[PDB]
């Protein structure tokens, strides 16, 4: 089961790296 | 006699670059260059004439220049024996002499002349900007390199032969007659794949297509000369270019950098235009030659079949082992020995000739490896031999000369592209195009 | 598999045109205040 | 002696070089 | 203006959108799509290929019983070579995975890409008015790249000796390569370690130099500067400095790349082995000798005769 | 409206000028030629002619121009931004020779 | 103190003109001579296998290490 | 005459042209 | 039981993330 | 290899072939004379 | 004529070598060139027929 | 493998809820 919890944790970090490109905070 | 930096703009380091307006100084820069290069030819041709022993084959004392001349077929005997060694001598010391000549030339340009040749002599002035003039030069070059093939064409139809390795018994001087000038064929190369098994234009086997090719490309070349020289660019063409001399340089460049690339793959690989006998075996031959003189030597002792032979993903069958990713070599010496399904075993069963056994053993011992430190055998080698093939030499040297001069392209291209659009010198401070865009949220 | 061939080859020919055009539509760079 | 020979030829060259420009600096030759 | 070809140009080459899309970006984006989707897809699960091409199948997938530093894309089968090897090509989908046409087709698109990612790096850079030259200094790792998954295998002969897409291929491949060929000793790899180096010592310095002058000044960082060690004019203006900053990685990795590529054809580095023989002839070890042994250790230990 | 042109626009297609300023200036071109102006109708045109105003016919075949036309000026700055393709003089010369 | 005036002085120049081969010379001889080799003990290339010794040394030894040394050497 | 700058200097460069007199001339050693 | 398993993480991340967004968008 | 001819002129082709390297050279102290404006 | 191909040979060495040093002295320097252009023409035309001689000299051995 | 599946766990759950937490109270 440890393949699912590797995959988990790819796609958490892609969803991080999304989140990051599209939704940023403007500036002040 | 330089400009100061105020006046032009550009430092030292970057002086070459006030003659693009100037015609005489940069006329009389290209003739020195161009001296410069025969010279290095001329002293190369002489200084290896000199450190040469015609009892060797060339390729075990780092040779490059006289593998030209012998695939000429110039002093060169059946099975790449050396006969004379005059006509590398001369042609060294003509291109020597001819080097200083355009020296002098290009000396007395750059120096003492016309710094710009618009105002005295029309014909030869010109302007970056201007089209018809940069087409006319154009075409009287393309008409000069068209001359140039039609005289290897010569040479090699008339005026003596060219090399032939495919020769019958080993490669020797021969005499084209019958080049093949089908179309189809000749196309075919530059439609051929580039991957493995086609290998694009480096797949050329046999002399007949060079000298097709040659003609073919030397009559495109006068044809396309003559027509520029009384032509003028297209409506389109005058709105997808950039028309100043630091686009010239660019294109120049790119396709400079390409064939380079392309002539390292086909020193890499080609083996027809150069002979194994001169410039040496190349990794596939070596690694096929291992093979074959390990299975006669297994032959012979021990008097498809498990000894160092099996079968190909695609059914023929080829040399076993490691060797089997060069299941694609083709060579004058294992040619005769291939049937149409690969390698029949009645051939190297039967059909076996001693000129062909000594070649292996030559060239299986003489593979292409070596280090920089001009030590032949694999970089873990206890002992020292001195070897390294003129083929790793060519490939590396024109590979890296190929990339640094595409770097170059997309350095120039882009610096001429930003100095045509105006905003080469910087951001004008006042009027950004950044500013006039909407906040990106 | 022919099909998968003819449609590769299809979408990678529509791109490549499609880029080729796109270059060729582009006006010649220029400068106004000169 | 063939060493003798080349090491005076590269003297010679080394000298030719910066000849030229060290004579035309003494002059008032345009550098 | 309303022609489908009009708008679709309009939305292609505006400014408009998130990320700027571009012409390059036409054949950018699709091929690294197709190249990330085949590239997650086989990681996740495919079946062992048979790198070496004797019936001995490595396992790579992470489906197949290995860790995340331990899969990896097996690079194409040996017994290919260079041949173009797409699906189309291949007897059955089975067989295509088998010998390891995933990577071909990774390695294809992804360099395309990284090409028109520079191309569209330069389009921009002429959109905005900002002076062109960013894709000279990318032109580095793209070369590397190139030069890593391209040339090597092509002076090689063969598309398995590619680096394969993993972590702990990668380590293999760094050290096969210094088996068969001297990485360590070739003054290339010298450069682009030096380079390397040299780059994060000039990050690490400008950052802290910069970052200490900002208070509220720059000639006080130069003081600094040129009182902490004896080069008092040095990088006096802020062009040169950051020009040598982007100068030196960029050379560095150049030099590496280029030096790479010329061991693809078997142009190995230096070989200082029995360079020093004491009198009537006897050996004396060296470092280079120590290094010698664990590499014929490697070379003779990678090579699976049977 | 020529006024009102933005001073360093660099345009989505790198136009480098607005669209409507081709059209608007040989519109004005065509009024001032219309006003008895041929002297700065044809430095309109040329203007026009830098600007990117690449179409080519109608210029040559318009009759609403053809009074300025007749100005040996227009002629010359319509060759030399509209170049003949083919040399016809100096390739009938070379034969003759 | 400019370095110009002090490059350009003619004192500086007949010292360092007179000092610098002094000390060329010096090293030369300090190599040549051999001294080299016995004030920093790096064997000569034909002592390096002494007659008992035919195999690298080795020390074995941290307290009582100086003749241990001096059997190794020679 | 005297100054920390004359010390350094001459401190750094008498050892560098003795060692390089020393490796030149170890260079030309017979082997 | 890996279904079970994986069945109850995706319940806890997906939704209890999702609502997480929207709350850091709002404010 | 070179003709008895020419055999005692080895020693200067032996050098010839370098001569290009110095070109760029002879250019750098060039720019030196000329203080480098 | 071996001896004959040596003389002519290293003369031709000699006056490269002062061609080479002269060339540019006389025309870098101001007004070198326009009121001495006799000499250098002698100069290389001297140049010219002794390669010649020297060619042909060789051609007869 | 459990103690290996609580700690990774634990160590993606307190920390990123810690300071989701913070942001939440920010904002
Ligand atoms: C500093 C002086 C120096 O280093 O001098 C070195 C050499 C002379 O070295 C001698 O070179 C000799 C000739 O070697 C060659 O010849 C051998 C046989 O004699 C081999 O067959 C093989 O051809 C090759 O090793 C012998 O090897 C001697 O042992 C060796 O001492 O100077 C030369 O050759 C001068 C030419 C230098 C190279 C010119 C550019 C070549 C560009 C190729 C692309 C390189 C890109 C990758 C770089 C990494
Ligand atoms: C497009 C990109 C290249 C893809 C193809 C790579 C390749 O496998 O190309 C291989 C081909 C040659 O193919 C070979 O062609 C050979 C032909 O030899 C055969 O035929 C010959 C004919 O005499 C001989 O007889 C020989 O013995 C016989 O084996 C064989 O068929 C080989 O199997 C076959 O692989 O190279 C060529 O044609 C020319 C290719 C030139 C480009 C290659 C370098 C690309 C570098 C890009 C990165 C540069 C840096 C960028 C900076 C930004
Ligand atoms: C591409 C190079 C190039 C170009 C564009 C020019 C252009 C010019 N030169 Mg220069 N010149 C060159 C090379 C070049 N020359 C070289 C190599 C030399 C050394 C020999 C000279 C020596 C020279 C002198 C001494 C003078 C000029 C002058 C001139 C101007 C008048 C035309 C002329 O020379 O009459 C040419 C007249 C001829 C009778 C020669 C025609 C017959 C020749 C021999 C044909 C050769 C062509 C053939 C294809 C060669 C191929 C060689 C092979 C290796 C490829 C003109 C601007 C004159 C001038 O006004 O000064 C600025 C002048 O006084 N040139
Ligand atoms: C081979 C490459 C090459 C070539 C052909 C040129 C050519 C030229 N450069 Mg460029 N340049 C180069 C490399 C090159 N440069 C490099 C590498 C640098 C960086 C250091 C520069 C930096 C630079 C600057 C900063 C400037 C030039 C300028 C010039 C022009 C005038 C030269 C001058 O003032 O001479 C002065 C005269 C002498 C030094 C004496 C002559 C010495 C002779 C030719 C050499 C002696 C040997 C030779 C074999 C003699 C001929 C013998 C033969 C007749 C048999 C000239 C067109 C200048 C120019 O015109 O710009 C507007 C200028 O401002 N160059
Ligand atoms: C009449 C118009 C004309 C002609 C014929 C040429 C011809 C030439 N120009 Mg161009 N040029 C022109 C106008 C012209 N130019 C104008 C108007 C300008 C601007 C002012 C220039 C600027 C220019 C530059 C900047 C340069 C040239 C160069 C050259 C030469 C190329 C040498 C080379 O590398 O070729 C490579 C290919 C070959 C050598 C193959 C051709 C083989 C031969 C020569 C053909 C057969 C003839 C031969 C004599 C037969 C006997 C063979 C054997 C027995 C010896 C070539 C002779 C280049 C050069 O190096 O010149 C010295 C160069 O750098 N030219
Ligand atoms: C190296 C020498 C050289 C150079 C620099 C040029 C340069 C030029 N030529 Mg000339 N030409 C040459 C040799 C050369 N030609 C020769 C040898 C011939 C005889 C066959 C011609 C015949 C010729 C004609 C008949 C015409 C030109 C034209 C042109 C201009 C148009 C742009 C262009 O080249 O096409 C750029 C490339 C293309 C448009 C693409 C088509 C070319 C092939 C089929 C590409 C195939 C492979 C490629 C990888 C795919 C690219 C995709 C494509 C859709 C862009 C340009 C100034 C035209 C012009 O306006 O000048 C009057 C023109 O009408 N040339
Ligand atoms: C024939 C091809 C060609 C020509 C005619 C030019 C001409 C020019 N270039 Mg371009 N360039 C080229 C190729 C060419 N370049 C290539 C292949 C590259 C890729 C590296 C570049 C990169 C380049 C840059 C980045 C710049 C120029 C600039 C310039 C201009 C000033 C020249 C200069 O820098 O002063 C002369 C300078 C020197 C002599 C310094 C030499 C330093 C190098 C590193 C010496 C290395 C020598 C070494 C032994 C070679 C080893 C090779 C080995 C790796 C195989 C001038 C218009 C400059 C400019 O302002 O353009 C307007 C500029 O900024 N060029
Ligand atoms: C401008 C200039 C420049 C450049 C220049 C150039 C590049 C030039 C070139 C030049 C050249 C390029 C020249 C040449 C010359 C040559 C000569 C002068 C020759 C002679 C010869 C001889 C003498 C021979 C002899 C012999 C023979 C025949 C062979 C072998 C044997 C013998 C040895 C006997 C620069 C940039 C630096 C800077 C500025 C100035
Ligand atoms: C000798 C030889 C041969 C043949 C050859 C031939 C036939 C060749 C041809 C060639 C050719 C025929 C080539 C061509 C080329 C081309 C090119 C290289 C082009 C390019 C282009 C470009 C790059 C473009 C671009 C653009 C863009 C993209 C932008 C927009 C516009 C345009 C479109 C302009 C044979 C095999 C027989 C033999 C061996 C070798
Ligand atoms: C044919 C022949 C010949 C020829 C000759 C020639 C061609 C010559 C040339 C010559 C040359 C062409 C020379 C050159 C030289 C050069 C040099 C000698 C250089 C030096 C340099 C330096 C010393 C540098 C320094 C520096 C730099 C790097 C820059 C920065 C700073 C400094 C200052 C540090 C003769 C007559 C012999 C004889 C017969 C044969
Ligand atoms: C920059 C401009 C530089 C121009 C340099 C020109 C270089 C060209 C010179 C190449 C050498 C030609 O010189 C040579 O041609 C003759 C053939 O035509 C040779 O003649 C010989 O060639 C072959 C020798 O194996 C035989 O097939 C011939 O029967 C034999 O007569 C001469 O040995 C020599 O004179
Ligand atoms: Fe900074």
């Amino acid at each position: 089961m440890e393949a699912l919890v590797y995959t988990f944790l790819l796609v958490g970090t892609l969803g991080i790296i999304f989140f990051s490109i599209f939704f940023r905070d403007p500036p002040r | 006699g330089g400009r100061d930096q105020e006046t032009t703009g550009f430092a030292w380091w970057s002086g070459n670059a006030r003659l693009i307006n100037l015609s005489g100084k940069l006329l009389g820069a290209h003739v020195a260059h161009a001296g410069l290069i025969v010279f290095w030819a001329g002293a190369m041709n002489l200084f290896e004439v000199s450190h040469f022993v015609p009892e060797k084959p060339m390729y075990e004392q780092g040779l490059i220049l006289l593998p030209h001349i012998a695939t000429l077929g110039y002093g060169v005997g059946p099975g790449g024996e050396i006969i004379d060694t005059f006509p590398y001598f001369v042609s060294g010391v003509l291109h020597l002499i001819s080097s200083a000549v355009l020296g002098f030339g290009g000396v007395y340009h750059s120096l003492i002349g016309p710094e710009t040749l618009e105002e005295s002599y029309p014909f030869f002035g010109y302007v970056w900007k201007d089209k018809n003039k940069m087409t006319n030069i154009l075409g009287y070059h393309l008409i000069m390199l068209g001359l140039g093939a039609w005289l290897l064409v010569w040479k090699a139809m008339y005026f003596g032969g060219v090399y032939d390795t495919w020769a019958p018994g080993g490669g020797d001087v021969r005499v084209i007659t019958n080049p093949t000038t089908n179309a189809a064929v000749i196309f075919g190369y530059l439609v051929k794949s580039p991957f493995g098994g086609d290998g694009w234009i480096c797949s050329v086997d046999n002399m007949e297509d060079i000298i097709g090719g040659h003609i073919w490309i030397g009559t495109l070349e006068i044809l396309g000369g003559i027509w520029h020289i009384y032509t003028t660019p297209w409506p389109w063409a005058r709105r997808a270019f950039v028309w100043s001399g630091e686009a010239y340089l660019s294109y120049s460049l790119g396709a400079i950098g390409v064939m380079g690339f392309i002539a390292c793959c086909m020193s890499w690989f080609n083996n027809t235009a150069y002979p194994s006998e001169f410039y040496g075996p190349t990794g596939p031959e070596a690694s096929q030659s291992q093979a074959f003189t390990f299975l006669v030597r297994d032959q012979r002792l021990g008097a498809g079949l498990g000894k160092y032979l099996m079968r190909s993903p695609t059914g023929e069958i080829i040399f076993g082992g490691e060797t089997m990713r060069f299941w694609d070599f083709r060579g004058p010496w294992l040619e005769p020995l291939r049937g149409p399904n690969g390698l029949d075993l009645n051939k190297l069963k039967n059909d076996i000739q001693p000129w062909q056994e000594r070649r292996a053993a030559e060239y299986m011992t003489h593979a292409p490896l070596g280090s920089l430190n001009s030590v032949g055998g694999v970089a873990t080698e206890i002992n020292a031999v001195n070897f390294v093939s003129p083929r790793s030499w060519l490939a590396c040297s024109h590979f890296c000369l190929g990339f640094f001069f595409f770097i170059g392209h997309l350095w120039h291209a882009g610096r001429a592209r930003a100095a045509a659009a105006g905003f080469e010198k910087g951001i004008d401070r006042f009027d950004e195009p950044v500013l006039s865009m909407r906040p990106l949220d | 598999m022919l099909t998968l061939k003819i449609f590769v080859y299809t979408v990678v020919t529509f791109f490549v045109c499609l880029f080729i055009f796109g270059f060729l539509s582009n006006d010649p760079a220029r400068n106004p205040g000169k | 002696i063939e060493l003798a020979l080349t090491l005076v030829s590269l003297v010679l060259v080394v000298s030719a070089g910066p000849l030229v420009v060290v004579l035309l600096s003494a002059r008032g030759g345009n550098l | 203006n309303s022609s489908l070809w009009a708008r679709f140009c309009e939305w292609i080459t505006s400014t408009e959108n998130r990320l700027y899309i571009g012409w390059f970006g036409v054949i950018m984006i699709p091929c690294l799509l197709t190249a990330t989707s085949v590239f997650i897809i086989a990681f996740i699960a495919a079946p062992p290929v048979d790198i070496d091409g004797i019936r001995e199948p490595v396992s790579g997938s992470l489906l197949y019983g290995n860790n995340i530093i331990t899969g990896a894309v097996i690079p194409t089968s040996n017994a290919i070579g260079l041949h173009f090897y797409p699906i189309w090509e291949a007897a059955s989908l089975d067989e295509w995975l088998y010998n390891g046409g995933p990577y071909q087709l990774i390695v294809c698109h992804f360099l395309l890409g990284v090409y028109c990612y520079m191309g569209r790096e330069w389009e921009l850079s002429f959109r905005l008015g900002m002076r062109p030259w960013i894709a000279v200094a990318y032109s580095a790792p793209v070369a590397a790249a190139s030069a890593v998954f391209l040339v090597y295998p092509i002076g090689q002969g063969s598309f398995s000796d590619g680096m394969p897409l993993g972590i702990s291929g990668t380590f293999n491949f760094m050290i096969v390569f210094q088996a068969e060929h001297n990485i360590l000793m070739h003054p290339f790899h010298m450069l682009g370690v030096a380079g390397v180096f040299g780059g994060s010592l000039f990050s690490a310095m400008h950052g802290s130099l910069v970052t200490s002058s900002l208070i509220r000044n720059i000639v006080a960082a130069h003081g600094y500067f040129g009182r902490l060690i004896f080069q008092y004019a040095s990088f006096n203006n802020s062009r040169s400095l950051h020009f040598f900053l982007a100068a030196w990685p960029v050379i560095g990795i150049w030099f590496t790349a280029l030096g790479l590529s010329t061991m693809a054809f078997n142009l190995n580095g230096f070989n200082f082995n029995q360079s020093v023989v004491d009198s009537q002839g006897r050996v004396l070890n060296t470092w280079a000798d120590i290094i010698n042994r664990a590499n014929l250790g490697m070379e003779v230990m990678h090579e699976r005769n049977a | 409206i020529i006024a009102m042109e933005p001073r360093n626009f660099v345009g989505d297609n790198f136009s480098r000028n607005t669209p409507i300023y081709k059209v608007t200036q040989y519109n004005i071109a065509c009024c001032y030629s219309m006003l008895d102006q041929v002297e700065e109708a044809i430095k309109s045109l040329d203007a026009a002619m830098l600007s990117g105003f690449d179409n080519y016919d109608q210029i040559r075949r318009d009759k609403n121009l053809s009074k300025a036309r007749a100005n040996p000026k227009f002629q010359a700055v319509l060759d030399k931004y509209d170049e003949p393709v083919v040399n016809w003089n100096a390739v009938k010369a070379t034969f003759g020779a | 103190r400019p370095f110009s005036d002090i490059l350009t002085s003619i004192r500086y120049w007949v010292i360092h003109s007179i000092t610098v081969p002094a000390l060329f010379i010096a090293g030369w001889l300090f190599v040549s001579t051999g001294l080299a080799y016995d004030v920093f003990g790096t064997p000569r290339p034909n002592e390096y296998f002494t007659e008992d010794r035919q195999e690298a040394p080795l020390i074995t030894d941290r307290f009582n290490a100086l003749e241990q040394v001096k059997k190794l050497s020679g | 005459i005297f100054t920390v700058r004359w010390l350094a200097i001459h401190g750094i460069a008498v050892p560098t042209i003795f060692f390089l007199g020393a490796i030149t001339a170890m260079q030309f050693i017979q082997r | 039981n890996i279904y079970g398993l994986t069945a109850t993480a995706l319940f806890i991340i997906i939704p209890t993330s999702f609502l997480l967004i929207l709350y850091v968008k709002t404010a | 290899k070179l003709p008895e001819a020419y055999a005692p002129f080895a020693p200067i082709v032996d050098v010839l072939p370098v001569i290009p390297v110095f070109f760029i050279l002879l250019a750098f102290v060039w720019q030196a004379a000329v203080s480098f404006r | 004529m071996t001896s004959i191909l040596q003389v002519a040979l290293l003369a031709l060495i000699f006056v490269s070598f002062a061609l080479v040093v002269g060339v540019p002295v006389v025309f870098a320097t101001p007004n070198g060139w326009t009121d001495n252009k006799g000499a250098v023409f002698s100069g290389l035309s001297l140049w010219l027929l002794l390669v010649f001689v020297v060619g042909i000299l060789n051609s007869f051995v």
